[PDB]
């Protein structure tokens, strides 16, 4: 079981953690034979209060034998009174491409609040639709389905910092305008895609767009026998284009 | 009133600017390098020069000094940036210094312009105890090309100053200026006119020198030509101001 | 009209005095069959002021 910050005061006993974690206010994981790694643990509290960092504890028996002596500290964290705003900005420096070229799409990303100095990084993964692709998710279980494979990426708020940057490369395919929209979601190791909820109920779309333009040939000609006769070979005349 | 636009959509770029904010450098210096505990006032002096300039407008900045590095609190000040300027002073005056703290002292100068605090971590110090003087200067002039001399005839001067007291060690400068006037003009008026406008700091008129932290000696050297005769005159006069 | 670049023909007279001998012939202009769009890009070298 778990005490961050909530109601009351930490077990100052060991064995009150024991009788705690015993109880409704413990939780149970299981490590399967040959396997490092336990099932996912989830608590949920709830805060009436507000202010500055706070730190939590945690304690876990396995046949009444307490891991970590006096307890494990779980990293610092902190209450806000408001929800903190991401607000966005967005970059091309292809401002046009041709067909089928790589464009360099690049966000920057400022957070109201700063990120807690004591506390770890933030991790999000931001989800992007160049827009000349197929229809885009519209929910944010979609938008987090958008994992690393050419489409999402996971980018990091430094502690105490409030900025970040990411970057895609769309190559589009065919010609026109091709305006893209971004999802922030906290990338978290325990990141669902059933309960996800987005930082921007309105999915920021750069307020530009990317210009795809036909793709240009070039053409050469030539010959092989470079002095034909009449009626005794017949010019063949190869002609390549790029 | 008749002309049609070309293109439909106002255009805006595929990118964005970052207009970041304007930093602050924040210089201090005390005139008295050696006050006396009550033997007279001492005048903090607060330079501040920002990122950039100012645009159809005179910046208002406020220095807060809440600690002398002894104990109190006097008003803050406010100052004022030129319209074309980048730097402005503060001043803050106090006179009771005690040598009850052991030392060596030092301050922390707070700026503001836009709510945005800066702080400045001011040099050691070091002040003397009641009934003792003052370390006053000393000047001495030597002249290169040496009497007589004709006109338009190159002539150097140079001004040898020196502190009755070492400047403490600690470390802390002291800018002085040598301001001479040849002896061939309309006679200024006394010190309190000698401050005349200067157009680059270093002309032939006003020179800037510093007073290192472990020294008590240094020179001013002026090198002008002169443009009237004049037989049994012309004498040399040189001030300086701590600036 | 349509297709190759086309010109015409402005005259003058000052109480029957007239400017230019033949006419005065216009700058070359071509008529198009739509609107011509433009393609526009924008960059700043120093993008962080
Ligand atoms: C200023 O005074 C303090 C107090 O003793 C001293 O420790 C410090 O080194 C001095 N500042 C300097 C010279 O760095
Ligand atoms: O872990 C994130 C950063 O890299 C490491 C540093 O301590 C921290 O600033
Ligand atoms: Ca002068």
């Amino acid at each position: 079981a778990f005490f961050g910050a909530d109601t009351g005061t930490a077990p100052a006993d060991l064995a009150a953690w024991l009788t705690a974690a015993n109880g409704a206010g413990g939780l149970t994981a299981t490590i399967l034979p040959s396997s490092i790694p336990s099932d996912i643990i989830s608590f949920t509290r709830t805060y009436a209060a507000a202010a500055a960092s706070l730190q939590g504890k945690l304690q876990c028996f396995i046949g009444s034998t307490p891991l970590w002596d006096p307890y494990y500290p779980t990293p610092v964290f902190q209450v806000l009174a408001a929800a903190p705003t991401y607000t966005l900005s967005a970059s091309v420096t292809p401002a046009v491409v041709p067909v089928d070229t790589a464009t360099l799409w690049t966000y920057n990303i400022i957070r109201s609040v700063p990120v807690p100095a004591g506390g770890p990084s933030l991790p999000i993964l931001c989800s992007f639709w160049d827009g000349k692709t197929g229809a885009a998710p519209t929910t944010d279980a979609g938008w987090a389905a958008l994992a690393g494979s050419a489409n999402g990426k996971g980018t990091s708020m430094a502690p105490g910092s409030t900025t970040a940057t990411c970057s895609f490369t769309p190559s589009y395919s065919t010609t026109g305008t091709a305006t893209p929209t971004l999802q922030l979601i906290q990338n978290s190791f325990a990141l669902d895609a059933a309960t996800t909820v987005g930082f921007l109920s309105p999915v920021y779309t750069a307020p530009a767009f990317a210009t795809v333009t036909a793709a240009s040939y070039t053409i050469s000609s030539y010959l092989n026998p470079v002095t034909p006769v009449a009626g005794g070979a017949a010019a063949v005349w190869r002609i390549v284009i790029t | 009133a008749t002309t049609v636009g070309f293109l439909s959509p106002v255009y805006t770029a595929p990118a964005f600017a970052t207009v970041t904010a304007a930093s602050y450098t924040i210089s201090s210096y005390l005139n008295p390098v050696t006050p006396v505990a009550g033997g007279a006032a001492a005048v903090w002096r607060i330079v501040i020069t920002r990122n950039a300039a100012v645009t159809a407008s005179a910046k208002t900045l406020t220095c807060q000094m809440p600690d002398n590095g002894q104990g109190g609190s006097p008003a803050d000040v406010t100052a004022d940036i030129a319209v074309g300027g980048t730097t402005t002073v503060c001043v803050f005056s106090i006179a009771g210094y005690t040598t009850a703290t052991p030392g060596p002292y030092f301050a922390t100068v707070n700026v503001v312009d836009g709510a945005v605090t800066t702080s400045h971590i001011t040099k050691n110090f070091t002040v003397l105890a009641s009934g003792t003087t003052a370390p006053t200067y000393a000047v001495t002039s030597v002249v290169s090309p040496a009497t007589p001399v004709k006109v338009s005839t190159p002539v150097t001067y140079t001004f040898t100053i020196t502190r009755t007291t070492a400047v403490p060690a600690g470390g802390i400068p002291q800018p002085i200026i040598c301001e001479f006037f040849n002896g061939e003009g309309t006679a200024p008026a006394s010190a309190a006119a000698y401050w005349r406008v200067s157009t680059t700091i270093p002309d032939a008129d006003t020179v800037v020198a510093v007073m290192a932290p472990g020294e008590t000696t240094t020179t001013c050297t002026f090198t002008t030509y002169y443009t009237t005769v004049s037989a049994g005159g012309f004498t040399a006069k040189l001030m300086v101001f701590g600036e």
